[PDB]
């Protein structure tokens, strides 16, 4: 998320992004 | 003639018409000229009638002259001279 | 020029038919025969 | 309320017992509702009678052929199955048919007492030959629907009896088809055409009449919730 | 036509223009995908027409170096340890180093379990390399992908061609009236919606003072306030609505960087280009034959798929040697039922419905003078009609559109505006209509499955599950295996799982498939939202496990079995179908290829100046072009007369045109075709080109 | 020369035809298409175009 | 028939409805009729529907490859704004419902209407003019439906099994009516082997000759058929005189059936029966239960072992390449061969693992669509991925689209995908240019006279003899020897005349030639036609579009050039000839 | 075999969901009977729904009202899901009167005699201190759904806003069967039918109306005799 108004989107990601787009 | 009855645009079977003529193009010219004659007779009804005679078969309610032309060919009511 | 006009028609027709049938496409020979007859219409002049 | 167009029935006789029924016009979307219900009701709602079990002389274990006659037994059992009969009584009545010497076997040589009639006397059943002798015993009862062969409970008592499938429905085959004629002008109305073919004992006309009459009876029980409710009415006849 | 199209219009790379190469100049070498494009330029987002391979789109992580070179970041690894230092490398810089797999078995210290890891070398060769030898590793998956093509779930299962096509239709979606968030999507949707710019973002935090449809005023933390003027039903550049609805309350504190009001294709601040619909992958009576789709009339009734279309019409009232053009009601020879919905100022009343041919703006113009027919002179004495010396050069609503009227933006020189020279008044009227879904409209998912609407049939005539819920959409099964787009059924299964919800029974140990599956996923609520990155997403085993646990809705009913299919009853015959059919929820969006904008017919319109052939295009009356290839088929049949009529009297011969019109108004036989005028015009060009050309009778 | 003109290298064939005073027969299919005359194929040949159609005498008697 | 939007028809038939409505006194005057029609008042709709009756219209889809690209239909008014196109002529137009558009042209003259009604009517042109194969064949969905209908699964419900002692066979049915009555209940399935006494269906030739004798007329006489009632319904579609088939229905089998029907039955009959086939196929495609899902897409258990074995071979060859004994060229070639063998092994393993009744399987073997290579690409492992230059990458893909791909695998696959999609756009334009050149070069070849009476002709190999001693039929006969005319008389060993000169040389004639043992024949072709202008009709031979002798004015040159130029989009090169 | 005439029981689960049992049927009839009931019960049940709306502050349905938080089409969509029941066929009008801040629900609407809003807890929109909501409703009986008629086809005011109308008290409907298939040939079907209505009419009433329509439509065929 990391966005104040972000709806909770559960994701099947296996690894964490070192940086955001 | 065991084929079941046709419908729509193919009310006269194409093959039965084709046996009447030598080739397909001759049949097309057959139909076109007969439809033209039908239209001229329709336009000459009120005024002086030319040598043209209208539908030798019974006409329906409102059918385009080509349809009556084909029905006339199907009844062997016309003969033609090949060019 | 070495096998007359008869053999070249056979060669051309068989070659184009093989090319077209390589992809499983069926075309009858007469269609290409018309064209190859069209090519062989003219003859060159070698004497005045 | 009204559908603004009184639907009509058109019946076109084709053979002695074969007809085409047309429902024109019809409220949109109702074509299938009427067609499937009508075809199922015709197939499995009209009372009728058919043969159920078969016993013939000379057979106790030979389910292939019978002496006296030359042809096999499957032809005989199928021909017996394809027999029309109208019975006004519910008990299984026994049939017989016998003759001496070579000849042609037809249903006209059957011996039907009062209460049962056969409408196909001129139907070939077998070809007796070689000074043959046969004695065919039939069991026929009435009902409705289509039911397969039912095993003989008294196999010991009736070892020559053989079960067979039965065609209780007087109607043979029904097919329906819908189309979209005159949809735009009369608000999506459609024709529903029915093809009906029944046995020669009865006719498609009264067959469909009785089918609809049965359907309306069994549906008035569903109607009997609010006697005065709101629906749609047809009009005159 | 949607925020995604705006996003991808920027951040896209073209190859045409001044100093570039044209389509004919472009060989096969340019259109390819060079291995150096990895991470720099996405190999998917590309127009599929003649411009294939020339115009592309930038990747999501790419950056422009100060010199104009496209530059991408990458993690650096040393001795089997990957640091968090992020360096930026140009294309040629990657030659000297070795970049590693985006998804690699990191052990939470940087070492990879096996030495040989799939890496990309200098010359584009992909080979195995020991772990201690690699020096760089990719930032993350979806680094070689574009923003538009990062929204496709299960991208790695779709073929490159179908993924390309789906990325293309992503830009062509139209804004609906609800814009429901997709049940299954990718994490890029939120960022794309926020960065599109048409979703208003609260720049500074604070509580909300007051909220309203037309405006929102946020109360900052320090004294001053900020008001955000909203845009309602603003016409877009492609005739699509741009509604902007607020999604906050009267007194809920907001945070800087938070969404405030949703854009045309957004809800709750994330991308929403379509809707979630029940799907049946079975064929149905051939109405979905060959990529056709049949929808439920519920979508028509419930307004599930409907889009507003704002249309703008302009009229110019310039200066002429007739005097001036007045915007009044004094239009000669007009009835009343057509003038009832037009105000006394020369324009339409705000909120009056119009259709094709209706009068829109009354621009009276002095007619001038020509040969007044004698018949007019006789006619004026039979009814007393005045001369009516002005030509009614008004606004007629063109064919094939209708709807209500939004508003009037009127400009005038009397109003002291900067109108062009000679132009005195400028009036722009806006017409809007609610376009329902109908047959012929193009629908498509996100995996590239396209197709027009075969039939809109009522809810009774559809397969329905044991729950009695009618299916929503029906797709043909033949299109799935023959197009390598297997990802769509995976998305369908995941969508059904999200719609139903699941509770993995991790009571007797965690299930093996769920072990790698993260936390907070073993439990889910009905109609929840899940995300799936394009290349790091849910695996097949995870989907199998989700399908295994499919807790029912309200009763006890597991409609979808473990394998994924489901039992459906026919709505027409009523008997159950002999075999189960897979059901689920797939994202479906309307495309901007509506049948209303693509229907055209012409009986007799205008003709060009040089040749008397008709014009082309829906803007004018048009008229279909009969190319010479169609003439070849004409000749092949041998239908000589039909070709003669087409080329002579339906196209060219003026006298033939008027004569044939007279023929099929008098009911008289159609006369012989004449000599085409275009041939005479060619003859004249040859004659005037210093070529003596003469046609010889005998 | 008309067919060659409407096929390829219009200027070259036009120049060479003009030099040679090449009079076209206007009998080919493409030429008849350009002029608007009936093509010499299908229903365009003289055998079919000049077909005379009149009712049979028995049919005339039926009216 | 063909659909036509109501507004489209209203605008197309403008003056017709004006004259009709004024004739019906709808509007005293035509000036009134202007606003009468443009306001679209309700009285225009019925008067419009009156004038469409039996007025044919033309349909066209760009581009027009072959002669069948333009077809004439008799339209009915349909609500909406889309043209309702019949699902059978999609092959002719090459039309797909992705969103492709079609143009409609309205014939005007009486002559033009006659031509549209006769030559261009969609029913009158079924056979492809290119090769003579039926082009109005049932396509994907109906093929799947018929394949499901006429398949015969053993061990089904209600089968016929011989028995004695306690119960009869209980598998024989009196009439198909009783068969469908049983099938309405659950007692009997459609695809179960049964025995039925048939009456209205002609038995096959062998059974007819054996039982019915010389007089083999079917509807009167009853006979016993051992088949499945689904095949009975399928046979019901065909005309009465057609013999029973009792065979499973692939694309090729229906092609043969329709070809024979067109050969020995009137055109209207086949035009009706193909429609009946379409209806039945569409109806039975729904119940076929062909549906794709994760369960249907299975992976081979043996895939891991085969992949590991060929990976070990690849490792050995890579170590060999490192030693330097073999150059990089040998490395790439050996890797390509090893991986091609690997994907062949994976393909055959997948073929042996998939059940014969799997949805993808019944799709692929029914011939409706797809090929087994595409299935292997779906489940298993794709194979070798190409390069932008055209080479094969030494390190190929290993997973499948069902198992998912990693980023660089997707990159390399994108290479070839983009290459192919760029090549297609150039190849279509090149094919168009080739068609233009062919049409221009062959414009003047038109049949002029019936026969030139010439004796010059060509010779066709026609099934050269085998060393073992037999008549091995030539693989290429229908394109070379069929639909011809004999330039001389076919006589064997100076004996009887099997086929005299001037014969259509149909299938019975070729069968007689093969039976007689003859191999070499002379054919009267166009290459030796003695006509000064054009070609004589006999030299050209049978016309594939009509199935009869070519007419006296058909433009054979244009039809040819179109037939050669049409399949130009399907031409693909191999991996300096 | 069974010679007994079919019966019809009743099973009520909630105030809007009911289970209907028809026993005994004939083998193979239950499916088609359920389908035939369901199609007409879903698409041919007369009902009452809103047709047109009018707002004193707007001229058409593409303009926001000063004060309301939602936009005009949002109120149209919200009141599209109203539950209104009437008994007279003549069209009737309703009235909405709400001032000041606060939620506006269907309970605020004051209906005249013969009109009952069965869903008063459904909210329509929300206001503020500048809330000025004067909303006009019209309701007429009908069957099926009718797309929005054109306000110019009928003699309506400029401010009149047509709304798509859907007259269908039925919400969801399903049927299930379970035959016996006994070896003694005692075969019958047991049709279990489910009806879920939108709190306008009880499932009993909808079933009765559908049964009446079917009875008339089949007595159409009965008269052939
Ligand atoms: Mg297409
Ligand atoms: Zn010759």
């Amino acid at each position: 998320n990391s966005v104040p108004g972000a709806p909770n989107r559960v994701s099947f990601a296996k690894l964490r992004e070192p940086l955001e787009v | 003639g065991g084929y079941d009855t046709p419908l729509g645009i193919t009310n006269p079977p194409i093959d039965e018409l084709l046996d009447r003529v030598s080739s397909k193009y001759a049949l097309v010219i057959y139909a076109a000229k007969r439809a033209r004659q039908i239209n001229d007779y329709y336009n000459q009804l009120g005024e002086g009638i030319l040598e043209y005679v209208g539908p030798l078969v019974e006409p329906g309610l409102q059918e385009k002259p080509l349809s009556i032309a084909l029905r006339e060919i199907h009844a062997d009511l016309l003969e033609h001279t090949e060019g | 020029r070495v096998q007359g006009p008869r053999e070249v028609q056979i060669h051309l027709v068989r070659e184009v038919q093989e090319v077209y049938r390589a992809q499983g496409v069926s075309i009858h020979d007469k269609h290409i025969e018309v064209i190859v007859r069209q090519m062989l219409r003219r003859v060159t002049i070698i004497d005045s | 309320m009204l559908i603004s167009q009184r639907p009509t029935l058109s019946e076109d006789v084709l053979t002695d017992n074969r007809s085409q029924f047309v429902i024109e016009p019809l409220e949109p979307g109702f074509g299938y509702t009427l067609g499937n219900s009508l075809r199922r009701t015709l197939l499995s709602s009209i009372p009728g009678a058919a043969v159920t079990s078969i016993r013939i002389d000379g057979v106790l274990h030979e389910f292939t052929t019978v002496p006296g006659v030359k042809e096999d037994v499957t032809e005989i059992i199928l021909n017996l199955k394809s027999l029309v009969v109208s019975s006004e009584e519910d008990e299984p009545v026994t049939m017989y048919l016998r003759k001496q010497g070579p000849g042609e076997v037809t249903a006209g040589d059957i011996v039907p007492p009062a209460g049962v009639t056969v409408h196909n006397p001129g139907m070939h059943i077998a070809t007796l030959n070689d000074k043959g002798k046969l004695e065919v015993e039939l069991v026929v009862e009435r009902g409705r629907g289509y039911v397969p062969a039912v095993q003989n409970r008294a196999s010991g008592a009736e070892i020559g009896r053989i079960p067979v499938d039965s065609i209780y429905s007087p109607v043979l085959k029904v097919t329906y088809k819908v189309d979209a004629t005159r949809v735009e002008q009369r608000t999506d109305f459609d024709k529903l055409i029915l093809d009906v073919e029944t046995k020669n004992s009865i006719s498609p006309r009264d067959a469909l009449a009785s089918a609809g009459k049965t359907l309306v009876e069994l549906f008035g029980l569903a109607r009997e919730l609010n006697v005065e409710a709101e629906g749609i009415e047809i009009g005159p006849s | 036509n949607n925020p995604l199209s705006g996003l991808t219009h920027k951040r896209r790379l073209s190859a045409l223009g001044p100093g570039g190469l044209s389509r004919e100049r472009a060989g096969l070498e340019v259109r390819d995908v060079h291995p150096s494009h990895y991470g720099r330029m996405c190999p998917i987002e590309t127009p599929e027409g003649p411009n294939i391979g020339l115009i592309g789109s930038l990747s999501v992580y790419a950056r422009v170096n100060p010199f104009g070179f496209i530059e991408t970041p990458y993690r650096k690894v040393v001795d089997g340890v990957v640091s968090d230092e992020i360096v930026y490398l140009t294309a040629d810089e990657e030659d000297r180093h070795v970049v590693a797999q985006a998804n690699s078995p990191i052990d939470a210290d940087g070492r990879f379990v096996e030495p040989r890891v799939l890496v990309r070398r200098k010359a584009g060769e992909v080979e195995y390399v020991p772990s201690s030898e690699v020096d760089y590793m990719d930032v993350s998956p979806r680094q070689m992908v574009s923003v538009a093509t990062a929204m496709i779930p299960f991208l790695e299962h779709d073929d490159a061609n179908r993924a390309l096509m789906g990325a293309n239709m992503q830009r062509q979606a139209v804004p609906l009236v609800r814009s429901e968030a997709p049940l299954v999507g990718t994490g890029m949707e939120l960022r794309a919606a926020i960065d599109a710019g048409d979703v208003v973002v609260a720049e500074e935090s604070g509580v909300i003072e007051e909220v309203s449809a037309d405006y929102i005023t946020v109360m900052h933390d320090n004294g001053t306030r900020r008001t955000y003027r909203m845009r309602k039903f603003a016409r877009s550049n492609h005739g699509t609505c741009a509604n902007q609805c607020p999604i906050v309350d009267a007194g809920d504190r907001v945070e800087a960087g938070q969404v405030i009001a949703d854009g045309p294709c957004t809800d709750d601040g994330e991308m929403a280009l379509g809707k979630n619909l029940l799907v049946a992958i079975m064929p149905w009576e051939g109405h979905n034959y060959e990529d056709a789709i049949i929808l439920s009339n519920r979508l028509v009734e419930e307004d599930v798929l409907t889009s507003i279309h704002i249309e703008e019409h302009e009229i110019d009232a310039r200066d002429t040697k007739l005097g001036a053009e007045e915007i009044t009601r004094d239009i000669p020879n007009i009835s009343d039922e057509v003038l009832a919905d037009l105000d006394e100022r020369g324009i339409v009343r705000i909120g009056a419905e119009v259709r094709d041919g209706d009068i829109l703006v009354g621009k009276v113009t002095p007619k001038g003078e020509t040969e007044l027919t004698p018949e007019e002179r006789l006619l004026r004495a039979i009814f007393g009609e005045k001369a009516r010396e002005v030509r009614d050069t008004s606004l007629k609503v063109p064919h094939g559109e209708s709807g209500k009227v939004i508003g009037i933006r009127v400009f005038s020189r009397e109003d002291e505006d900067e109108l062009p020279a000679g132009v005195n008044e400028l009036v722009r009227v806006y017409v809007a209509q609610k376009r329902k879904i109908s047959d012929g409209d193009k629908l498509a998912g996100r995996h590239g499955n396209k197709g027009v609407i075969g039939k809109i049939l009522p809810v009774e005539d559809m397969p329905f599950l044991a729950d009695g819920t009618p299916v929503d959409i029906i797709l043909n099964t033949h299109g799935v295996p023959r197009r390598m787009n297997i990802g769509q059924i995976l998305e369908t299964h995941l969508g059904w799982c999200a719609h139903s919800g699941w509770k993995v029974d991790a009571a007797k140990g965690v299930p093996d498939w769920a072990a790698r599956l993260p936390d907070e996923l073993l439990e889910a609520q009905p109609n929840a939202i899940v995300s799936t990155p394009v290349f790091d997403g849910a695996q097949e085993a995870e989907l199998q496990g989700l399908l295994s646990c499919t807790l029912p809705n309200r009763d006890g009913d597991v409609l979808v079995d473990a394998d994924g299919k489901a039992m459906l009853f026919d709505g027409r015959s009523g008997e159950p179908f002999p075999y189960p059919v897979t059901v689920g929820y797939m994202y479906i969006m309307k495309l901007h290829h509506l049948v209303d904008d693509k229907i055209h017919a012409r009986s007799t319109g205008p003709y060009s100046m040089i040749t008397q052939q008709p014009l082309g295009g829906k803007a004018q009356f048009g008229g279909q072009r009969f190319g010479e290839m169609e003439c070849w088929a004409m000749q092949a049949y041998g239908a000589a007369y039909t070709l003669q009529e087409l080329l002579t009297i339906k196209s060219d011969d003026t006298v033939g045109r008027v004569k044939v019109y007279e023929a099929i108004v008098k009911g008289e036989n159609i006369p012989e075709p004449g000599i085409p005028e275009s041939f005479k015009v060619l003859l004249k060009e040859l004659q005037s080109l210093c070529l003596n050309v003469e046609v010889l009778s005998s | 020369w008309l067919s060659a003109a409407s096929f390829q290298e219009t200027t070259r064939v036009l120049t060479d035809a003009a030099i040679n005073c090449r009079s076209d027969k206007l009998n080919g299919l493409k030429e008849n298409v350009i002029i608007g005359k009936l093509i010499p194929a299908g229903t365009g040949i003289n055998r079919y175009r000049n077909i005379a159609v009149q009712p049979t005498e028995e049919a005339r008697a039926a009216a | 028939q063909c659909g036509l939007p109501k507004l489209m028809a209203l605008e197309l038939f403008k003056p017709f409805v004006m004259k009709r409505l004024v004739d019906l006194n709808h509007a005293q005057n035509i000036k009134s009729a202007k606003r009468m029609v443009e306001r679209q008042r309700p009285q225009v709709w019925d008067v419009l529907e009156e004038v469409i009756a039996e007025h044919p219209v033309l349909l066209n889809r760009a581009p027009t490859l072959h002669r069948l690209g333009i077809q004439a239909f008799e339209p009915m008014l349909v609500e909406g704004k889309a043209i309702q196109l019949h699902p059978l002529v999609c092959e002719a137009f090459n039309a797909d419902f992705d969103g492709d558009q079609m143009a409609v042209h309205l014939p005007l003259s009486a002559e033009a209407q006659a031509e549209a009604r006769i030559l261009m009517l969609s029913s009158n042109n079924i056979l492809s003019p290119a090769s003579g194969r039926p082009l109005a064949m049932p396509r994907l969905d109906m093929v799947t439906g018929l394949y499901y209908l006429t398949t015969e699964v053993p061990g089904d419900t209600g089968e016929y099994q011989p028995a004695s002692g306690d119960h009869p066979e209980t598998g024989v049915y009196s009439s198909p009516a009783e068969a469908i009555m049983a099938a309405d209940r659950g007692v009997l399935s459609v695809r179960a082997k049964i025995k039925v006494r048939l009456t209205q269906l002609r038995p096959p030739v062998e059974i007819e000759a054996e039982l019915f004798g010389h007089s083999g007329w079917q509807p009167g006489d009853a006979w016993m058929a051992e088949t499945t009632l689904g095949r009975v319904m399928f046979n019901e579609l065909l005309p009465l005189g057609y013999p029973f088939v009792n065979k499973q229905m692939h694309k090729k089998v229906q092609a043969a059936i329709i070809n024979d029907l067109a050969e020995r039955y009137p055109m209207i009959v086949v035009a009706q029966t193909v429609d009946k086939l379409k209806d039945a196929g569409f109806y039975w495609a729904t119940r076929s239960g062909v549906t794709v899902s994760m369960a249907d897409v299975l992976v081979p258990p043996r895939k891991k072992e085969i992949l590991d074995h060929y990976e070990e071979r690849a490792d050995k060859v890579e170590k060999q390449f490192q030693r330097g004994a073999l150059n990089h060229d040998e490395r790439n070639e050996a890797l390509v061969e090893i991986w091609k063998e690997a994907t062949d092994e994976v393909g055959q393993a997948l073929r042996e693992h998939y059940p014969d009744d799997n949805p993808i399987i019944t799709i692929v073997d029914s011939g409706a669509t797809g090929n087994f290579t595409q299935t292997r690409t779906l489940a298993g492992m794709k194979g070798l991925v190409t390069n932008p230059k055209g080479e094969f990458i030494p390190r190929p893909v290993k997973s499948s689209f069902r198992e998912g791909l990693t980023v660089l695998e997707y990159f390399i696959n994108t290479h070839g995908a983009r290459k192919g999609l760029a090549d297609t756009a150039l190849r279509t334009a090149d094919s168009g240019y080739l068609t233009r050149r062919l049409v221009d070069v062959s414009q003047d070849v038109i049949v002029r006279e019936h026969d030139c009476q010439t004796e010059r002709g060509i010779v066709v190999e026609l099934a050269e003899r085998a060393p073992d001693g037999t008549l091995i039929r030539d693989p290429y006969i229908e394109t070379s020897a069929y639909a011809r005319t004999l330039g001389t008389d076919a006589v064997d060993e100076a004996g009887n005349v099997i086929v005299e000169r001037g014969q259509d040389l149909g299938d019975p004639e070729i069968d007689a030639l093969l039976a007689a043992g003859i191999t070499q024949v002379k054919v009267r072709s166009v290459l030796t036609c003695a006509t000064s202008t054009g070609v004589c009709a006999t030299c050209y031979g049978r016309s594939m579009a009509t199935g009869k002798l070519v007419d006296i004015g058909e433009a054979v040159g244009i039809v040819a050039a179109q037939s050669i130029g049409e399949p130009g989009t399907q031409l693909t090169m191999r991996t300096d000839i």
